[PDB]
């Protein structure tokens, strides 16, 4: 459901960044 | 099922988890404290630059086991390693109960249940130290 799939998304932008730079 | 590799991965998780609670060194209590570290440093930069943005999330009150595996649905990689224990950790502190496991094993789950293969070529901990 959509909830919890925006709150991953959240998640997945800060690891991904973190990621990134890193 | 629960063999080298599930412990190799729980175990971390769940002395990290204590550290991050209790505020007492768990780095001896892994056999990778090299990859703990690193670990720990991680987890401790994502909370400080993201926190207020996981209380937002934690007053939703939905089941952080629901989040997990949302974040892990397509890809895994180190960063969403980290982040997922550090808003675990964040959030396990903020409401002791950590001491059950269940977090550690919810975890531990997510990312052995589709991502076994790619966490034994990682050499298991130690490919997230591409960080250090």
């Amino acid at each position: 459901a959509r909830t919890e799939v925006q709150i991953a998304r959240k998640l997945q932008c800060i690891a991904d960044q973190f990621h990134r730079l890193h | 099922m629960k063999d080298e590799t599930y412990y190799i991965a729980l175990n971390m998780i769940q002395n990290y988890i204590i550290e991050y609670n209790t505020n007492k060194p768990r780095k001896s209590f892994v056999i990778d404290s090299i990859s703990y570290d690193v670990l720990k440093a991680a987890c401790k930069s994502v909370i400080k630059t993201n926190y207020n943005e996981f209380d937002i999330i934690i007053s939703r009150n939905i089941d952080f086991n629901v989040i997990v595996t949302q974040v892990l649905e397509d890809k895994i990689n180190w960063g969403r390693i980290i982040t997922i224990i550090a808003f675990c950790a964040y959030y396990s502190k903020k409401v002791p109960q950590y001491y059950d496991g269940i977090i550690s094993e919810a975890i531990t789950d997510a990312i052995l249940s589709k991502y076994r293969s790619w966490f034994i070529d990682q050499d298991y901990w130690n490919g997230i130290r591409i960080y250090k």
